[PDB]
């Protein structure tokens, strides 16, 4: 079963650092592009970053360009964002979405509302 | 041309008059050699005539010579009853001249080998094209149509060859014909090569039913109906020997509306390539080479280069410009078949395809 | 809500537990006693022309001579496969035709997609020509599959997550099928058209009681999207493809993935399976526009039906086992033997 | 002009030319 | 053999039947229509079930449209319908915390996937009056939600719109070079981006489509004959 | 939500709550359908041409 657990997520105070680590489970990590998505507090599923299968390309969500690090450890079968210079707006609940098929370049549905190889999500409050 | 038969008849009508002149210290009496006709020949000197008119090849400024002697009777040439003659002043003109039947086989031996080599690619062409049924569509439809009009001309000018250079009745005739209406249909197909894919781009969704069996009947038929017109125009007011030899104007009757199809093709060629320009325009040195590398492989299906030579007049043989036209048009026009063949089959990346699968399921 | 997902967390560990304990071993570990089917050299009989579009899917007649064949130009297309003569064409309302069914007794056929809409068609109507017999509306997501369980019962499945059994004479939703969270891509009837096994975009394939409407078992293993699924003809265990490119069969009575067929070079989804009338070969359409029989004892690829000039999206055996009739993209359905 | 169709009625008007000429060399020889 | 001749006939009367409908078939032009509801893509459909099709024709030429509602946003399998139709008409939700951004991942799912690349994509940046109304205004906030856009910069080949803001012209044409930055990089050549910049009550609307589905096609054709 | 958790953790339940047969059992019942099987499988095993009607 396609399992992705968020944790690390925490209260944090403005401006400060923290790091969201998702522990994937179920499926051959190295084969899927992964990334982090963000429920802000009455707002839609917002996109954050993305990091592909190897993690040799990587995209971020304008908002934490710079701010925030994607990477993915295949050996660990996990994913990491190291989260910096955090302001308040960024209190969300973090979801860690898998791309559905493997080996491919698109990553549809995973902003959707009841995307299935999504994680739980973490809480981020700042 | 003066043909030889008809400049027999102007020797017997020379000999006519001549024997007419000899029915109406001793000077020769007047006679004929099958040349010329001699005067009273001086006593013991030569005479020299004029160079006839009648003889076409001759030339007239000269004069022959003959040897006449005090008795009346005209020389003859020791150890035989041969007259003695001289007509050296008259074959100035004449020359074994053995370049120019080298030039002609030459051009004949070039452009057989470059029909041979299309013939046999067109062939292999055809036959894939065939032969694939995922290959069958309307532009590959046509490419087969073009491949079979470069086979008919191909092979109708291997029969021309055979039948007329190894006569006028009908098996020569039935041949020049032959070359004739293949020919037209070859350059008419590459012609509708051309339409059909100004059709494609430029209007902008295609009717299918409204065009195909059209193009069909214009790249077929419509080269049969001029090639017929020209037919009964020869048979109605020239009507002689093979049908080898030029009428006059008449030859245009075929002329005309293949080359007003090479103008059209190349007004259609261009504004193909304006197209291309503009496409990869619209997605630097790369988009150029794209677009020269599409211009090359676009160039045989279109027959561009008969653009070049199109507007040469019959010219003389003996020219620089004639030779060079001959060469260059013997060598392309024959490789033009094996270049489409090459390109739209062999280099087409759905037909390779089509090739390597089959070739890896067949093993 | 924290109580719930610890509660449902300690579920999960215990049926994994419990599949873990049934499991310990695969089936290719059982199946070393079982004859290789060797090289399946099997090759088109028939080739079905005059769809316009992609064959999105096709179904087989009890008779196993008759197909009913969707394409989404809007076409559904009866072909007689012995004699390869179109038997009906039916012009569909909704062009994009995503699944088709054809009635077990033969005479209706079933239709749906995009549209939401299970539309019945009759086969055998007085006027001579077919028309719409029976609109099935109800469904908020797109109809992904429907199979008929008889002339006037029939299960359908949507793209809203869920499964609905309706009454085709009263038009009404008999069942209503729900718990899956993806896209429900595809269903099979059991053997006793009791069960049905549907396969969702949430890489878990739930198997349902028809009579009372619950899901009896949810098999997972699969890692992404399943698009096809299939029982195995004993009626006991089934199969699914899948985006993850990996083919599973599931027992319906061990309740986990018995085994696994792919292979490294294949990184394409399948997006069709069906097993043979024996069940010893599992035919699944890949994405690579071929499709795969594998041999579904020993997992190893039997054989290729290579020659679709685009994906395979959907397969059928006959169910006298004679013929396969794969569809594709290429609108071109090529019947094998 | 069209390539074919002329250099055919360049080796027929020629042929032609060469065939009377060659007729006329043998009427020199027999009698020059 | 009676049965056969009389099966003969039948099928003989559907392959024509068919035959007349592949020439509908081909004349009309499937057209996919994609966008999230803010995007005013509902309000292009006027302006021209869990499908809303809508036949219409631009000089005399068909294009059938599929505005795919009351479909759920998990998109990835039904879009695949959509592979063979001339473009799919992209419309964004420019002026969900980041839309754009959403949109844009969206555009980039469309242009990546394995059976959309080789389809053409149209793109609509339909909310041009409000977003011009936002930024001059400093509500729409471009700037944070994309930081480049700080040194973004007007393109040389950037024709403004008559009595356009620079800063509308700037913040418009970002937008256009984010989709483009999407779609060149691997797009190869086998499908085409098309973006615009339209409102709502456009009526170029459908010329912009319909002469893109011209050159699309003119494309197809090129890709048929290798010149390109 | 909490309804859909509710309906998630009974179906969780009830799942859990069924009788799972040894897999070997599975292997058995499957190759017993398949070697019983096999011989009225053209797929497997192409009949004739007088027996199959793609002749």
């Amino acid at each position: 079963q396609v399992q992705l657990q968020e944790s690390g997520g925490g209260l944090v105070q403005p401006g400060g650092s923290l790091r969201l680590s998702c522990a994937a489970s179920g499926f051959t990590f190295s084969n899927y592009k992964m990334n982090w998505v963000r429920q802000a507090p009455g707002k839609g599923l917002e996109w954050v970053s993305d990091i592909s299968q190897s993690g040799a390309s990587i995209s971020y969500t304008g908002s934490v360009k710079g701010r925030f690090t994607i990477s993915r450890d295949n050996a660990k079968n996990t994913l990491y964002l190291q989260m910096n210079s955090l302001k308040p707006e960024d209190t969300a609940v973090y979801y860690c979405a898998r791309c559905p098929a493997p080996f491919t370049r698109d990553c549809f549905d995973v902003t959707s509302t009841t995307y299935a190889y999504r994680g739980q999500g973490t809480q981020v409050t700042v | 041309v003066m043909t030889k038969e008809e400049q027999i008849f102007l020797l017997h009508r020379a000999q006519a008059q001549c024997e007419k002149r000899l029915k109406e210290g001793r000077p020769c009496l007047p006679e004929w050699d099958h040349i010329l006709c001699w005067p009273l020949g001086a006593p013991g000197e030569v005479v020299a005539v004029p160079c006839p008119d009648y003889i076409y090849d001759f030339n007239h400024k000269g004069h022959a010579y003959r040897r006449c002697d005090r008795n009346g009777s005209w020389e003859l040439v020791p150890g035989h009853n041969r007259t003695w003659a001289n007509y050296s002043e008259c074959v100035k003109f004449l020359t074994n001249e053995t370049r120019e039947r080298e030039v002609f086989d030459r051009l004949g031996m070039i452009y057989t080998v470059g029909y041979s080599v299309s013939l046999a690619s067109l062939t292999v062409a055809v036959l894939i094209l065939a032969y694939f049924r995922r290959l069958h569509c309307t532009r590959n439809y046509i490419h087969m149509h073009l491949f079979l009009s470069f086979m008919l001309r191909a092979v109708s000018i291997f029969v021309k060859d055979a039948v007329l250079y190894s006569a006028g009745y009908a098996g020569c005739r039935v041949a020049v014909t032959f070359f004739l209406y293949f020919l037209a249909t070859n350059y008419y197909w590459i012609l509708v090569e051309g339409l059909y894919l100004h059709s494609l781009i430029f209007m902008a969704f295609f009717s299918e039913k409204k065009y195909l069996w059209g193009f069909t009947v214009f790249g077929w038929g419509l080269p049969a109906v001029f090639v017929a017109v020209w037919v009964s125009v020869r048979a109605t007011l020239a009507n002689t020997g093979c049908w080898d030899l030029s009428s006059g104007n008449k030859k245009w009757i075929i002329q005309v509306p293949i080359l007003a199809s090479i103008v059209l093709n190349f007004i259609l060629f261009i504004n193909i390539v304006r197209v291309l320009a503009t496409k990869l325009r619209e997605t630097t040195r790369q988009q150029y080479r794209k677009l020269l590398k599409s211009t090359l492989v676009l160039m045989p299906l279109f027959g561009v280069h008969y653009i070049v030579f199109m507007a040469t007049p019959y010219t003389e043989v003996s020219g620089t410009l004639w030779q060079v036209q001959m060469h260059y048009e013997m060598l392309f026009n024959s490789f033009q078949g094996f270049f489409v063949a090459i390109i739209y089959c062999f280099c087409n990346g759905e037909v390779q395809a089509e090739i390597k699968k089959s070739w890896s399921r067949w093993t | 809500l924290d109580q719930l997902r610890q509660e449902a967390e300690q579920l999960k560990n215990q049926i994994r537990d419990a599949r873990k304990a049934c499991a310990d071993a695969t089936l290719s570990q059982i199946t070393n006693n079982i004859d290789p089917v060797g090289r399946i050299q099997m090759r088109t009989r028939r080739t079905l022309r005059g769809h316009l579009a992609k064959i999105y899917a096709m179904h087989w007649g009890t008779d196993s001579r008759l197909l009913v064949s969707a394409s989404q130009d809007g076409k559904l297309i009866i072909w007689d496969s012995y004699t390869t003569n179109k038997v009906h064409a039916i012009p569909l309302r909704s062009s994009w035709v995503m699944t088709c069914a054809y009635a077990p007794s033969g005479n209706y056929v079933a239709c749906g997609g995009l549209d939401n809409i299970c539309s019945i068609y009759n086969l055998k109507t007085r006027e001579g020509n077919v028309r719409v017999s029976r609109e099935l509306a109800g469904h908020t997501g797109y109809l992904s599959c429907c199979r008929f369980l008889d002339d006037n019962q029939i299960v359908t499945s949507s793209g809203d997550t869920t499964c609905a059994l309706w009454d085709i004479e009263t038009g009404q939703q008999t069942t209503t099928f729900t718990g899956h969270t993806g896209d429900v891509m595809s269903l099979s009837l059991a053997p006793d058209t009791r069960l049905f096994v549907s396969g969702a975009c949430d890489a878990s394939a739930k198997l349902w009681d028809v009579r009372e409407g619950m899901c009896r078992q949810t098999f997972t293993g699969h890692e992404s999207d399943i698009n096809a699924i299939c029982f195995f003809p004993n009626g006991n265990a089934f199969a699914t493809g899948s985006d993850d490119a990996t083919c599973r069969l599931f027992d319906l009575r061990a309740d986990q993935e018995l085994m696994t067929y792919s292979h490294d070079n294949i990184i394409c989804g399948i997006t069709s399976v069906s097993f043979s009338k024996s069940g010893r070969l599992l035919l699944a359409g890949y994405d690579d526009f071929n499709c795969n029989v594998w041999d579904a004892l020993k997992a190893d690829r039997a054989g290729v039906l290579a020659g679709h000039d685009n994906r395979v999206s959907c397969l059928g055996v006959t169910d006298d086992g004679m013929a396969v009739a794969t569809g594709s993209w290429d609108s071109f359905l090529k019947i094998w033997n | 002009a069209v390539a074919e169709i002329q250099l055919m009625h360049q080796r027929a008007k020629w042929i032609q030319d060469a065939r009377r000429r060659a007729f006329l060399h043998k009427l020199i020889a027999e009698i020059h | 053999r009676n049965e056969e001749k009389a099966q003969r006939e039948a099928n003989k009367k559907i392959e024509k039947q068919l035959q007349k409908d592949k020439q509908v078939y081909r004349a009309t032009h499937r057209l996919l229509l994609l966008g999230a509801g803010e995007s005013g893509k509902n309000t292009i459909v006027k302006q021209m079930s869990g499908i809303f099709e809508t036949k219409f024709q631009v000089d005399k030429v068909n294009f059938h449209m599929f505005d795919v509602g009351a479909q759920r946003d998990e998109r990835r399998k039904w879009i695949q319908c959509f592979n063979d139709v001339t473009a799919i008409i992209f419309v964004v939700a420019s002026s969900q915390t980041n839309r754009l951004q959403a949109a844009l991942k969206l555009f980039d799912s469309i242009w990546n996937n394995k059976w959309l690349r080789d389809t053409s994509v149209i793109l609509f940046l339909n909310k041009q009056d409000l977003l011009a109304e936002k930024v001059l205004a400093g509500k729409s906030k471009i700037e944070d939600y994309f930081p480049e856009f700080a040194r973004y910069t007007t393109p040389e080949d950037a024709t403004p719109e008559p009595g356009e803001d620079p800063r509308v012209t700037r913040a418009k044409y970002f937008i256009r070079d984010e989709f483009l930055r999407i779609s060149t990089a691997s797009g190869d050549g086998r499908h085409y981006c098309y973006p615009h910049f339209t409102c709502a009550v456009d009526t170029e609307n459908i010329r912009r489509v319909f002469n893109d589905c011209r050159d699309i096609i003119q494309r197809m054709h090129l890709r048929q004959y290798e010149l390109l | 939500s909490i309804a859909q958790a509710r309906k998630l953790v009974e179906q969780l339940k009830m799942e859990a709550n069924i009788d799972r047969i040894k897999v070997s059992k599975a292997a058995a019942d499957l190759m017993a359908y398949c070697e019983a099987h096999a011989k009225e499988d053209p797929l497997l095993t192409p009949v004739p041409a007088s027996e199959n009607p793609f002749r």
